[PDB]
């Protein structure tokens, strides 16, 4: 049988609102679930607060109109897709200000940390940097008086690695999370170099996971409950999303 | 050395460190007689005393020949192994160390035993079997859960009001708005 | 010994962490204990005394390498142990007082030291600054349940007379009935004016 | 702190609702709002907007199902429920549940929230006698928690793996499977020289 169908593809071949959207949605969902605090959507998040700023003034320039057919579901629905909207945002940035709070002597410690792989500008947006700059000075403010005050030098620090427990809490980089496997985000699994097929036909990626010294293989197009550790280069690369 | 997953401002484990283990001084001691209640005496070579946790230890890792020896715990004696390993589900672990997890857990850091880390990796997996079936089972309490909650540790305790919450809010949500 | 009022503070703390979650609503967070951390001040400080009396008997020449060398380690122990159950204890507490900031206060004092009366005016402070500037469009102090609802019947729990609003006026009568949009009327809802929802 | 305990790792089912909400549906429409050749429209951001301007009554079409059930508040839409929403499709995936212990069958991630979404805001368009949909959704219900509480027989100090286990499944069972795994691979790491 002659096989065409490269010769029809050829043939047949002859950013957006709806999209940012859906990288809203996967980085809602990665936060919420992940322990490490993600580095900050910079480009899609100044995007998504001017279409949230021009909308809302579009949906009162509309409402003028109705002063003077005129059926209002479309107002309606661009009043409720607001609502919908700014609520993922909300919850998105109410969720990693709390990550600010848990690890703050973390982040810190990666800000005075000059030979560090990460800077914080690259992590935080600029009201997290205000956030955070300003929580700890009123919090160090708090119980450095209040009880700091009273202790010998030598323990007046309130972020002590060295001591019979380390003060510094960093997050639990090997959390249980779960997984589902999308494989690479273009739908061209031919360019991925980790991705292989097995025995089944079905490909997977392979990940090693060093305390126990055993590979597993994350077929494509199924769920997992594994370790946050072994995930963080699959996930950053978009191979995997948080269940 | 501490594991991360084990915090600083974490109330539990600021308990869990609060309990006393027998030790055993290697040394002659003055001044911390306030140790045997009695500031006036020195400390004693062979002294058999009972310190906090987070005081036992770190006298255990310095002094070669350090401050205190621990000696096995009533709580990780061969009778609490023996009844662990015949029924994980009937024990009342709650009456041995209300913290036994917690406990257990850092005296495996503290000598690595692969013996104990087995034991109570069983210990664990059996009677969370159980804490599925009292978390997802839920009233339109019983005799035969309240039994149960009452035999449970301050670490399972967390476990067990957590997933019955996510049992019960998915419930509340599937059979009305 | 001394680590045994530093236990009897982080009791209290476990008791108000558990009071937080089992009762549904925001407590009132429970009184200030100014005495048990007077208490332990109060040892730290007799601590640090052991501490100036053993560093001087070294030169005196009481067989320090030794005797100190357990002494100051076991002052500086119980040292460590006691900030651990103050911080353990003011941070639980902290935990709380930011949760009232976004929760009721972004829309009891006597209970409060004075450090904490100041901290909850400075941290909520620092909550209208976030919203009050860029990614203001969003109100950060507003509702996490999701907007699933579009116009809502709210039945009007309290008297409370003709009242503005950003959105609009309504007159809150006494068991009168509104059918309204759920976003206009949520911060009554969260105040407490309305009923349903 | 700024996000509340019962949400600080998962999420709420109302949240699990929301997720699915986002998902296109086939409708009916029982409005015309296409213009003819010979007025208000959408201007919406999130979905695409060329789907709704251009509805005609009766002809099928897709639109995101927040907006379905936005339409059909109103008599002015009728949801059509996707293929596996048919007495015939459910009781197949009925007998693959009894037939493959070992598996669960290939559900949708969404089937237990969009089946209660549907069966309560419109109850009047299924083409099958509701009350046989509610009991073999019920039915499918049943086998998988007995799938379930077999699996959790094997928590691991490694990986599980769940291979079409819904959404809302996955979402009741975060807080004790990862939780217990937690505390496996705690005692395990301890016990590493």
């Amino acid at each position: 049988d002659i096989n065409i169908d490269d010769i029809l593809a050829e043939l047949d071949k002859e950013v957006s609102p709806q999209q940012d959207f859906s990288d809203l949605m996967k980085s809602w969902k990665n936060e919420r679930c992940s322990p490490e605090l993600l580095p900050y959507p910079h480009q899609l998040m100044k995007r998504l607060l001017n279409r949230i700023s021009m909308q809302s003034q579009l949906i009162e320039n509309i409402s003028m109109g109705f002063l003077d057919n005129e059926s209002k579901l479309p107002l309606l629905c661009m009043e409720t897709e607001l609502e919908r909207l700014k609520f993922v945002i909300r919850s998105y940035i109410r969720c990693r200000l709390s990550k600010i709070d848990k690890f703050s002597l973390y982040l810190r410690q990666l800000n005075e940390d000059e030979n560090s792989l990460i800077s914080l500008t690259d992590l935080l947006s600029k009201d997290e940097i205000k956030y955070h700059d300003t929580h700890s000075l009123i919090w160090l403010k708090l119980v450095n008086d209040s009880i700091l005050k009273y202790m010998p030098e030598e323990l007046q620090a309130i972020n002590d690695t060295e001591g019979s427990v380390n003060m510094i809490d960093e997050p639990d980089w090997n959390k249980f999370v779960f997984i589902h496997v999308n494989g690479p985000p273009d739908g061209k699994w031919n360019e991925d170099p980790l991705l292989q097929e097995n025995e089944f036909g079905k490909p997977c990626y392979t990940v090693t996971i060093p305390d126990l010294k055993e590979e597993v293989e994350l077929t494509i197009g199924s769920i997992y409950v594994m370790r946050y550790e072994v995930i963080r280069d699959l996930l950053r690369d978009d191979k995997v999303a948080l269940i | 050395s501490h594991m991360a997953s084990m915090g600083y401002y974490d109330i539990d484990d600021v308990l869990a460190d609060g309990t006393e283990f027998p030790c055993k001084f290697q040394y002659d001691i003055p001044g911390l007689g306030y140790l045997e209640n009695n500031p006036g005496r020195p400390i004693t070579k062979n002294t058999k005393l009972s310190l906090p946790l987070w005081l036992a230890r770190i006298l255990a890792i310095v002094g070669p020949v350090p401050f205190v020896e621990l000696l096995p715990p009533d709580m990780f004696s061969t009778k609490v192994m023996n009844a662990i390993k015949t029924d994980p589900v009937a024990l009342d672990l709650h009456s041995i160390n209300s913290h036994f997890f917690s406990l257990a857990i850092k005296w495996i850091m503290l000598f690595s035993e692969k013996e104990l880390a087995n034991v109570v990796s069983e210990l664990l997996l059996q009677r969370a079997q159980e804490l599925n079936h009292h978390a997802s089972s839920l009233s339109i309490t019983n005799i035969a859960t309240s039994t149960f909650l009452l035999k449970l540790e301050e670490m399972e305790k967390e476990i067990y009001k957590k997933s019955h919450e996510s049992y019960k809010d998915t419930k509340r949500w599937m059979f009305k708005k | 010994m001394y680590g045994d009022l530093g236990n009897k503070l982080v009791l209290e703390a476990k008791r108000t962490k558990q009071l937080y979650a089992r009762s549904n609503q925001d407590v009132n967070l429970p009184m200030y204990h100014e005495d048990i951390i007077r208490n332990i001040l109060k040892e730290v400080s007799n601590l640090r005394k052991n501490t100036e009396y053993l560093k001087e008997q070294q030169q005196l020449g009481m067989l320090d390498d030794k005797v100190a060398k357990c002494q100051y380690f076991v002052t500086l122990l119980c040292m460590e142990r006691n900030k651990r159950c103050l911080l353990a204890y003011q941070r639980l507490r902290t935990d709380i007082l930011d949760s009232m900031a976004w929760n009721n206060n972004g829309l009891d004092t006597n209970n409060l030291s004075h450090q904490e009366q100041e901290y909850l005016k400075e941290y909520c402070d620092l909550i209208t600054d976030l919203k009050s500037g860029d990614l203001v469009d969003i109100d950060l102090s507003g509702s996490l349940v999701p907007p699933s609802d579009v116009f809502i019947d709210v039945r009007v729990l309290k008297d409370a007379g003709e009242i503005q609003t950003e959105y609009g006026v309504f007159n809150l009568i006494k068991d009168s009935q509104f059918f309204v949009r759920q976003s206009d009327v949520e911060r009554l809802i969260q105040q407490g004016y309305l009923q349903k929802i | 702190m700024s996000l509340p305990a019962h949400l600080q790792q998962t999420f709420s089912p109302e949240e699990i609702q929301f997720i699915v909400e986002n998902e296109p549906i086939k409708i009916f429409p029982r409005i015309t709002t296409r213009q003819k050749i010979r007025h208000t429209r959408w201007q919406l951001i999130t979905t695409d907007d060329k789907a709704l301007n251009n509805m005609v009554a009766m002809r099928s079409t897709e639109v995101v199902l927040w907006i379905a059930l936005l339409l059909k508040q109103q008599s002015k839409c009728s949801i059509v429920a996707p293929q596996w929403l048919t007495t015939k499709e459910l009781d197949r995936k009925i007998q693959y549940e009894k037939t493959h212990p070992d598996r669960f069958s290939e559900l949708p991630w969404n089937w237990l929230v969009l089946a209660r979404i549907l069966f309560n805001k419109a109850k009047d368009d299924f083409h099958d006698p509701i009350h046989e949909l509610r009991g073999k959704i019920q039915d499918l219900r049943e086998i998988r928690q007995i799938k379930v509480l077999k699996g959790l027989k094997y928590l691991n100090e490694s990986h599980l793996q769940l291979d079409n286990l819904s959404l809302l499944e996955i979402n009741e069972l975060r807080p004790f499977i990862t939780e217990i795994m937690d505390k496996l691979r705690e005692i395990h790491t301890a016990s590493l020289t």
